[PDB]
């Protein structure tokens, strides 16, 4: 497993870590999710092209589309959250508690 | 686990055909029509053995037959053929369509000659 | 060997990823993600994925991150593992992608249904009340 | 929302779950998970209020993170072996990655934090859907790859889930959070037997689904979301409270009721694999679940809490809409112990 | 009158004349007096590489005709 | 029958773009299934050689496979040239 | 769990995209087609545990074809030894490596 | 003809690499010259780094990215 | 390399021109003296994103036309476009394209 | 000699967009019963030089509170994209020959909105932010139908290669095969560049102006290649170059014609125009052009 794959998994790791740190600004959480998807697409495309798996060339497209769909969903939710509070801050979602 | 076996450099020595891609393209149809049998030997053996190390003799045979074909072409119609390949070389995509007139000459020459 | 161009591109990828992972000023995070996406599409293009890299550059950058920036503005080692043979008189990536309509009938059906349901769901959520 | 739209969304959720269940390609399983998540959000937000929106946002974030982790695991498994089929995982890193992904999807501890809040925010029907139907696809995926999972991580997370559910159920006054913690504990019980027997997992899943369906339908029939609001039901329909008390006793694993069937069998199978300490710990921990079920029974049926005058008008009305299969769910979740050996049907 | 617009337009035309024509001459100056060979699909690229190896001067456009067959 | 014709009239006025779009869509949907040249297009797609035709080893029991390209046996592409 | 609807109805909904050696368009082969074919033939109709204990050689060959860890390690060792020996100054590189030597079609 | 020339060229590069590896590894204790990394004896198509590994960087970059970068 | 060099040249020339434009007039001494969050624009952005995803799905058609499964490819492409038109119609009739 | 080729591609485009301002002014004046600039120079032939020097000598107004970073990035990106767009164009031989030239141009046009977005954000004004959001939404909305029309038209070409469009139109123009698509494409190109009737919105301003006008000439050249094909003789490319330049000039003069001939739309009016008249018809024509080669057995060759 070469060094470029190491770099891409490392980028995915930083994206996941940044998603889990949660300073504020849920939009940053969506950005971290979307960077995770971009890293997934990059690594999957590299794997598929290196091994010449022809029929697997569909898988990136599909994945991208689905993730982008999820992106829209998140944005919509974010907007509604903002409409309730005026800001997309993380701490404003403290109504429900354990 | 094991040692790979590779043929010696002497076994890969053969009189390579030394024409450009345009020259090969110009005579491609006659090359396929005339040199078909050794080419089919080589291709069938290559697709059956799945081993480059077991297909050297047929490669030498197809090179020899191609050399024979080009020697005949040079002997019989050097002038007609030269004009035709030259036209092909000029085109960026090496299109047959662009210079039909040259082809009519070469073909008839070959039809008269060989 | 241009000093491991793929390695340099990967390093810039990780650099942009850690730049936007600190989550400063979400517009700046989007800028870092733009740079990272461009670098990754460059990685794909240099590897040989012309159409998939151009899909990244078109879809991702021009629609998805553009919508992200729009909504934000609303608010406040290589060369060794490579191949040896040729592809023929075409490109394997394009044929594999275009085989979607011949082989991936199930994939097209499920993806189209998901897209239509997504449109419906977006309208449902954005209605409000 | 529009009844046609609601039916379409429900069918889309069920179709995504079925696609996960009947597919053999990893990308199709991921697509089914994405479809389920995409169609689940409006269902959680059918009744619009800030609570529902916040719960839906929490659920979406958790499920999107879990799906990203699952796709990363699939990509790693493909990288170390060019395979897309759902089989042996061929890699330990991919296995632990997708193990945590499925644990987060199922709400198993330590990924249990979202379950009580998402259940509390959404309505009773959406809570029923979330706690019953949304457990089939991840459990099916786990059952398909049970030979590759590391027993240590499975057992640790299952024991943590049971302990956390038992401890957290004690401090709750809201019934929906009680249901969420009960679901967490039962999920730990289901998961603790996956490395040994998936048939036990499926049997426990069926029993738990029947019990929680009966309990949720009883809670919908008597529109109560809190212990105090539930304490008033005896003055309008005591039969409902009596059936509820019997079902609550069953949910605690008390013999000869139905809830004793899974635990017993699970314990037996674990003792077949020379594991004695863990089943004992799980039983003594489920004692806490039984304790808070008994407290709810005390506050529900075995004693008569004070009532209100305005209940008299409620005496003059009958439920216009009646749920079907509720008697069947209660009977199945209470009195099917003598037909225990039927589990040989590989349910 | 209206033909007084023509001078500036002419300049524009001259400007738009320069790039493409220049490229053509460039492609004729660098590719041995012929069109620049296009290479998609990786087969004609192999043809160009073989021509470069055959020529002996490390230039693909130096064609070796029949006189090189001996 | 009168209601449908009246609806088509009312739609052709004050809504011509939608009428044209629906007409073109219906024609594009229905016409290919009854056009006789789709089989010709399929046959043309079959006739394009992208790969090398690998010959078969002879065993003296294949009278239909030609031994040389010029041999009369095998598929004939005269139909395409006549088009 | 797994409801094998495809095998019951003979549908082939998603089995065409599972493996490299399964009917690629235009007969384009995978990079490790033969290795995966051999592994599948070894492990077919035997079960999981027996496939893992008995078809270990085929899977090792397939994974080596996929990732080329051994080949890269050997090439890196050769490169390291040649670089060290050239730094010491006892080996002179051949003309073919230099690129001075003429190419063959 | 292109196929035949390709096999001959690839075999020649492999033979030269074997000769230089044998020259290079005369002194290392546990090495074996021209040893395969596969259990099987079937022919395996060599990688890009197997043929051009011991050659110059200019030809390495050519053989790797010539078709990709040619425009 | 050629595309890299072209991009580098364009970027360098643009940077030089902008730098000169911003600095040449800066050397001579001179005087040197909300909430609304409209939803319709967000909706149009979202539907643009969804239609862009469907366009991305539709893109490989020029190579999809040479497959020997002409009936299947034609049916699948017409199905994709029918679903696209259905999404547009659904957004139209539910008052989703209004101002 | 590649750098010389790049320079000989770049500089003439800058000179052409320099003199296009004078051509537009003179054409508008003569269409308005007056003259254009005819005093500074023999026929205003030195007017662009005077305007360039005057713009390059005038003080720039930094808002004193704006973010400098994106404020300076935006014109660089705009001008770089405008100059990069010309690269794949075959006239008749492209500087860089790409397989997916059309996809490259589409991706760069998609990138083009980022300059507008960043300039709007960096203005530090709510009104300018509203205007920028409005323009970005319009641009992406018309980009949708741009992409759909482009793919439906290329379905009769066989590939995304730009040079093959010359071979495709060897005998007939594609204006005859699909004039409705060309009509909608012309209107969409008018809409993308914020030109009349869709134009609802010193140094950096000058750079943005060059980017916009280079985009205009680019779009006219692309339309001319796409729909008004010329005959290319490999033994004389100058004929194709002259034909292409003349058609591009005709299309640009036509752009000035619609600018001088009509009033402008409202924003909701053009949004409704697109989403309720072009998109349905565009989808119908996309299905029609998908089915047409199959039903007539005239599928383009390359794959
Ligand atoms: C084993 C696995 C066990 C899984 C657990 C079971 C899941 C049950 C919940 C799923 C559906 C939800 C539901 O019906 O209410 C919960 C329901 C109790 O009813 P409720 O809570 O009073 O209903 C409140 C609704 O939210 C009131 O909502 P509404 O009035 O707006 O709904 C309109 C209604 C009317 O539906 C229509 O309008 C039909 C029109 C057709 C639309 C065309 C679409 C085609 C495209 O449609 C439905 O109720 C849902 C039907 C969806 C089709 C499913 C097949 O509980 C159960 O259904 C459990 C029954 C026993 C389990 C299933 C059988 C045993 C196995
Ligand atoms: C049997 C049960 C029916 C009721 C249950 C339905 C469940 C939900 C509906 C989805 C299931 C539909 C089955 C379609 C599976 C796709 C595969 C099958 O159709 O065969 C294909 C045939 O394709 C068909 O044309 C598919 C057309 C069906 C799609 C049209 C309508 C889609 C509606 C489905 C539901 C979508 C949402 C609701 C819409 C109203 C394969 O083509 P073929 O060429 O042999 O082989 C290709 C492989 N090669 C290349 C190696 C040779
Ligand atoms: C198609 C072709 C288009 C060409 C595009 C334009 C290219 C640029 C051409 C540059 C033109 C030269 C500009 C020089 C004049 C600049 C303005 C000027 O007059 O400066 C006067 C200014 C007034 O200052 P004070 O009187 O002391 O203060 C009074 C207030 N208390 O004095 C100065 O600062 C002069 C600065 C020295 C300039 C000397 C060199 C000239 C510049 C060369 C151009 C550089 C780039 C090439
Ligand atoms: C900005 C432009 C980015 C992409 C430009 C190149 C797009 C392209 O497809 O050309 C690739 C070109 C031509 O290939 P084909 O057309 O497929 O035909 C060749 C086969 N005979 O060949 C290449 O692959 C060389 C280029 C690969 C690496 C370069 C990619 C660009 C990397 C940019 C990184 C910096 C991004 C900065 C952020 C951008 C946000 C505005
Ligand atoms: C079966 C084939 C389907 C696929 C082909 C279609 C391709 C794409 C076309 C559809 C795109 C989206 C269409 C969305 C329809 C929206 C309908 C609607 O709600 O609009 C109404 C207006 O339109 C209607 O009244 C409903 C549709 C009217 C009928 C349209 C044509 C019906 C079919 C005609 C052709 C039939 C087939 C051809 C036969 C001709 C002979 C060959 C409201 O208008 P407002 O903008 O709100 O303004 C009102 C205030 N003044």
């Amino acid at each position: 497993m070469p060094l470029v794959y190491m770099n891409i998994i490392m980028a995915f790791a930083i994206a996941l870590a940044g998603l889990l740190m949660y300073r504020s600004h849920l939009m940053s959480s969506l950005l971290c999710l979307e960077g995770m998807m971009l890293s997934l697409f990059i690594m999957s495309t590299l794997i598929i092209l290196n091994t010449h798996f022809t029929l697997a060339n569909m898988m990136p497209i599909i994945l991208l589309v689905f993730a982008a769909c999820e992106a829209a969903l998140g944005l919509s939710l974010l907007v509604m959250v903002s409409n309730t509070y005026g800001t997309d801050y993380v701490q404003n979602l403290n109504l429900l508690q354990c | 686990p094991g040692i790979v076996e590779l043929p010696t450099l002497e076994d890969l020595k053969v009189q390579e055909v030394k024409v450009s891609s345009s020259v090969l393209k110009a005579a491609a149809h006659h090359y396929g029509a005339q040199c078909d049998k050794p080419n089919k030997e080589f291709m069938l053996c290559r697709w059956e053995e799945k081993d480059p190390r077991r297909c050297l003799e047929e490669g030498k045979l197809v090179n020899q037959c191609a050399l024979d074909f080009f020697r005949q072409i040079k002997r019989h119609c050097a002038e007609p053929f030269t004009e035709y390949w030259t036209c092909i070389d000029y085109s960026g995509l090496q299109l047959f369509r662009h210079c039909r007139k040259q082809q009519a000459k070469f073909d008839e020459c070959v039809l008269d000659k060989l | 060997m241009t000093m491991y161009i793929a390695f340099i591109l990967s390093t810039i990828f990780v650099i942009g990823f850690v730049g936007f992972s600190s989550k400063p000023s979400p517009i700046y995070g989007g800028l870092g993600l733009i740079v990272s996406g461009g670098v990754g599409c460059g990685i794909v293009l240099n590897f040989g994925g012309s159409f998939l890299g151009l899909m990244v550059f078109l879809i991702y950058l021009g629609g998805m991150l553009v919508v992200f920036g729009y909504t934000t503005a609303m608010a406040t080692g290589d060369w060794v593992i490579y191949d040896t043979g040729d592809s023929g008189f075409f490109s394997e990536e394009a044929m594999g992608i275009a085989a979607l309509y011949s082989y991936g009938t199930w994939l097209v059906i499920v993806t189209g249904w998901s897209l239509l349901i997504g449109v419906v769901v977006i309208m449902e959520i954005t209605r409000g009340n | 929302m529009n009844p046609i739209i609601y039916t379409t969304l429900i069918m889309t959720v069920m179709s995504g779950t079925m696609l996960v269940m009947i597919s053999s390609h990893w990308l199709l399983i991921w697509i089914g998970f994405e479809m389920n998540l995409l169609a689940m959000i409006p269902v959680l937000m059918k009744n619009f209020n800030p609570r529902a929106t916040e719960a839906a946002t929490k659920y979406f974030l958790t499920q999107a993170t879990a799906s990203m982790m699952l796709m990363m695991a699939i990509i790693i498994n493909l990288l170390y072996s060019g395979q897309w089929t759902i089989t042996k995982m061929f890699n330990p890193v991919a296995m632990t990655m997708m193990t945590m992904a499925l644990a987060m999807k199922l709400g198993l501890s330590p990924f249990h934090f979202w379950v009580p809040e998402v259940t509390q925010g959404i309505s009773l029907q959406a809570g029923l859907l979330l706690l019953t139907w949304q457990k089939l696809a991840p459990l099916s995926v786990l059952c398909q790859i049970s030979q590759s999972i590391n027993p240590n991580l499975m057992l640790t997370m299952a024991m943590l889930s049971i302990l956390i559910g038992g401890w957290g159920g004690l401090n709750q006054t809201q019934l929906r959070k009680i249901m969420a913690y009960s679901s967490i504990a039962h999920m730990g019980w289901m998961t603790a037997v996956l490395p040994y027997n998936t048939t036990m997992t499926i049997l426990n899943l069926l029993i738990y689904i029947t019990m929680t369906l009966a309990m949720f339908m009883l809670l919908i029939h008597s529109s109560a979301t809190t212990t105090l609001s539930l304490s008033h039901t005896w003055n309008k329909m005591p039969v409902i409270t009596s059936l509820m008390m019997v079902t609550l006793l069953s949910m605690g694993g008390l013999p000869p009721l139905s809830g004793f069937m899974p635990k017993w069998m699970i314990i037996q199978e674990m003792t077949k694999n020379e594991s004695i300490i863990m089943p004992t710990l799980m039983a003594m921990t489920a004692l806490l679940n039984l304790y808070f079920y008994m407290r709810l029974a005390y506050s529900s049926s075995l004693t008569m809490f004070p009532s209100t005058n305005n209940m008299k008008m409620k005496w003059q009305f009958e439920h216009t809409k009646q749920m079907k299969l509720l008697p069947t769910m209660i009977v199945l979740s209470t009195l099917v112990l003598p037909m225990t050996p039927a589990l040989s049907s590989l349910n | 009158m209206w033909f007084e617009i023509l001078p500036g337009i002419a300049v524009m035309a001259a400007c738009l004349f320069i790039p493409g024509m220049a490229t053509a001459h460039i492609h004729k100056f660098t590719n041995g007096g012929k069109e620049k060979r296009v290479a998609h699909f990786s087969y004609q690229w192999n043809l160009m590489e073989r021509d470069r190896r055959i020529s002996g001067v490390n230039r693909y456009h130096v064609t070796k005709g029949l006189e090189n067959i001996d | 029958a009168g209601r449908i014709a009246s609806f088509l009239k009312n739609a052709w006025a004050k809504e011509p773009v939608l009428v044209a779009s629906f007409a073109i869509g219906g024609l594009a949907i229905i016409l290919p299934s009854l056009s006789p040249y789709t089989n010709y297009a399929i046959r043309i797609n079959r006739a394009t050689p992208y790969n090398y035709p690998v010959p078969l080893r002879d065993d003296g029991n294949m009278p239909d496979v030609p031994s040389h390209p010029q041999d009369p046996q095998g598929p004939s592409l005269e139909w395409l040239k006549n088009l | 769990p797994f409801f094998d609807v495809q095998k019951r109805l003979g549908l082939d909904l998603d089995r065409w995209m599972t493996i490299q050696s399964a009917e690629q368009p235009h007969k384009i082969p995978g990079r490790c087609h033969a290795f995966e074919k051999e592994w599948i033939e070894c492990a077919h109709g035997i079960g999981g545990i027996r496939a893992e204990k008995e078809c270990k050689i085929e899977f090792d060959d397939f994974v080596e074809c996929l990732l080329r860890q051994k080949t890269m390690k050997r090439l890196s060792a050769i490169k390291r030894q040649r670089d060290k020996l050239i730094k010491e100054g006892k080996y002179t590189p051949p003309p073919h490596h230099l690129g001075k030597e003429d190419p063959r079609p | 003809l292109f196929q035949a020339e390709k096999d001959r060229r690839v075999l020649q590069m492999l033979r030269e690499n074997l000769e230089e590896e044998a020259i290079i590894m005369k002194d290392v204790p546990d090495w074996k010259v021209g040893e395969s990394v596969f259990h099987t004896t079937r022919w395996v198509t060599p990688m890009m780094g197997e043929l051009y590994g011991l050659r110059t960087n200019e030809e390495i970059l050519s053989a790797t990215y010539g078709f990709i970068w040619y425009t | 390399m050629n595309i890299m060099l072209t991009l580098l040249t364009n970027v360098t020339l643009a940077s030089l021109l902008v730098l000169i434009a911003f600095w040449l007039p800066q050397l001579n001494a001179y005087s040197e003296k909300r909430l609304p969050f409209s939803m319709k624009f967000f909706l149009v952005a979202i539907t643009f994103l969804l239609f862009d995803l469907e366009i991305a799905l539709l893109l490989p058609l020029p190579w999809a036309s040479q497959t020997n499964n002409l009936k299947t490819m034609l049916t699948m492409a017409l199905f994709l476009l029918i679903l696209l038109a259905a999404s547009l119609a659904y957004e139209w009739t539910q008052k989703g394209l209004e101002w | 000699m590649f750098m010389i080729n790049i320079l000989s591609l770049i500089i003439p485009i800058l000179l052409a967009v320099a003199f296009l301002t004078l051509v537009e002014r003179k054409v508008l004046g003569y269409m308005q019963l007056r003259k254009g600039p005819n005093v500074v120079g023999p026929y205003g032939l030195l007017q662009p030089i005077a305007d360039a020097l005057k713009l390059f000598t005038k003080e720039p107004l930094r808002p004193a509170t704006s973010s400098i970073s994106m404020f300076i990035i935006a014109p660089i990106l705009a001008l770089s994209l405008a100059l990069t767009m010309w690269v794949p164009l075959p006239m008749p031989y492209p500087l860089i020959n790409m397989n997916l030239g059309v996809l490259f141009m589409l991706a760069m046009s998609s990138l083009a909105v980022y300059s507008i977005l960043w300039s709007g954000w960096a203005s530090n004004s709510k009104y300018a932010l509203i205007g920028a959001l409005r323009a970005v939404a319009q641009t992406i909305s018309y980009e949708v139908t741009l992409a759909i029309i482009l793919l439906s038209v290329l379905l009769m070409n066989g590939s995304y290669t730009l040079s093959t469009l010359i071979t495709t139109q060897e005998h007939i123009w594609m204006i005859f095969t699909s004039w409705p698509l060309a009509m909608m494409w012309f209107i969409s190109t008018l809409a993308e560049t914020n030109r009349a009737p869709f134009d609802l919105t010193a140094g950096p301003f000058a750079m943005f102006f060059m980017a916009e006008y280079a985009n205009i000439i680019m779009m006219n050249a692309f339309t001319a290649i796409l729909f008004l094909g010329a005959s290319h003789d490999p033994h004389t490319p100058e004929l194709y170059t002259i034909n292409f330049v003349l058609k591009t000039l005709a299309l640009t003069i036509t752009f000035l014609w619609i600018r001088a001939s009509y009033p402008r739309f409202r924003y909701d009016q053009l949004m409704h125009l697109l989403w309720k008249s072009f998109l349905p018809l565009t989808l119908a024509l996309c299905m029609w052009h998908i089915s047409l080669p199959i039903m007539t057995a005239s599928i383009p060759p390359q794959s």
